[PDB]
């Protein structure tokens, strides 16, 4: 990507918020047990695949 | 909803038309279904691919929860535990299985879900069939009672058989023993409770000698009202000729039988 912006006299950051998918599945088999299966596809992270 | 604990369960752990029934999905995805063909041919790509990917290589499932829930629901519908106890005991059994699991345990669990399904069905049909427990109690009571009446015997044994038939032919009736007596309730949570032991004790003296005295109300006060109710409850049974007529007992039975008769008949007529 190539952005072009107007000059400024102080440091600035460009924030690109790549939009993505990000879901969590909550698994609770027994009493007092929580299991989570994360996922975030376009920037892969989590358990399932 | 449904009593069959398999059915009343499987509503809880199951999707809707997933790949648990693979044949239907495979039929619908190609073209085979006739109800609405070309439905699958025109879905978005992702969905289509995903089903297909599911179809060619199925994904394994863990059926432990389904079986455990089935047996728990069977216990609940069979009054083994209270529903709150059902919520607790589901987790209890789940932990029990999870800490001792083996292929043998799964096999026994399938055996057990079959057994409990059959047990629930049998319990329901038996509860609607006549409640053998009441019959057992009545036979015990009759064994307690003597079988010989010095004045008249045919009427006595005929009446005994009539009572046996009455308790057999109408389920939901209760026969039991609370104190040193036997009773007969015409229904759970129902009125009309007859002190069977007292009724028989009072009626012992009126079997074979009240025929000639039925015309005069000189001994009519010997009939205690409890025994009168007992006779009233057996009017539909012990039809004409079972108890010898021209007898005070026979006269009462005939009158009560005629009365109840006009009534039900007129009633089914209604309008």
């Amino acid at each position: 990507m190539t952005f072009e912006v107007d000059p400024m006299d102080e440091p600035t950051l460009l924030y690109v918020l790549f939009e993505v998918f990000d879901v969590v599945r909550v698994h609770r088999p027994h009493r007092g047990v929580i299991e989570t299966v994360y996922l975030r596809t376009p920037f892969s992270a989590g358990n399932a695949t | 909803t449904d009593p069959a604990v398999r059915a009343a369960l499987q509503s809880q752990p199951s999707g809707l038309n997933s790949t648990d029934d693979w044949r239907q999905v495979m039929d619908r995805i190609m073209s085979l279904t006739a109800r609405n063909p070309d439905a699958f041919r025109q879905q978005p790509q992702a969905n289509r691919l995903s089903a297909i990917l599911e179809a060619v290589v199925p994904a394994r499932a863990n059926p432990t929860h389904e079986k455990v829930l089935a047996i728990v629901n069977a216990l609940a519908e069979n009054r083994a535990i209270r529903p709150d106890e059902a919520g607790l005991v589901y987790d209890a059994l789940l932990q029990r299985v999870a800490r001792y699991n083996s292929g043998n345990v799964q096999t026994n669990l399938d055996r057990l879900v079959g057994d409990v399904r059959e047990a629930v069905a049998q319990r329901e049909r038996a509860q609607q069939q006549g409640n053998l427990g009441s019959m057992v109690a009545l036979n015990a009571f009759l064994s307690t009672q003597p079988a010989n009446v010095p004045r008249g015997q045919e009427d006595y044994t005929n009446f005994v058989s009539a009572l046996r038939l009455m308790v057999t032919e109408t389920p939901q009736s209760e026969v039991y023993q609370s104190g040193p007596d036997y009773f007969f309730q015409t229904s759970r949570q129902g009125l009309q409770t007859v002190n069977l032991s007292q009724a028989f004790k009072n009626l012992q003296g009126l079997w074979g000698v009240r025929a000639p005295t039925g015309d005069r109300a000189t001994v009519s006060s010997l009939l205690t009202p409890n025994s009168r109710l007992l006779l009233l409850l057996i009017a539909p049974f012990t039809d004409s000729g079972s108890v010898s007529r021209d007898t005070y007992l026979g006269h009462l039975l005939t009158l009560y039988r005629e009365a109840i008769g006009q009534a039900h008949v007129d009633e089914h007529t209604f309008q």
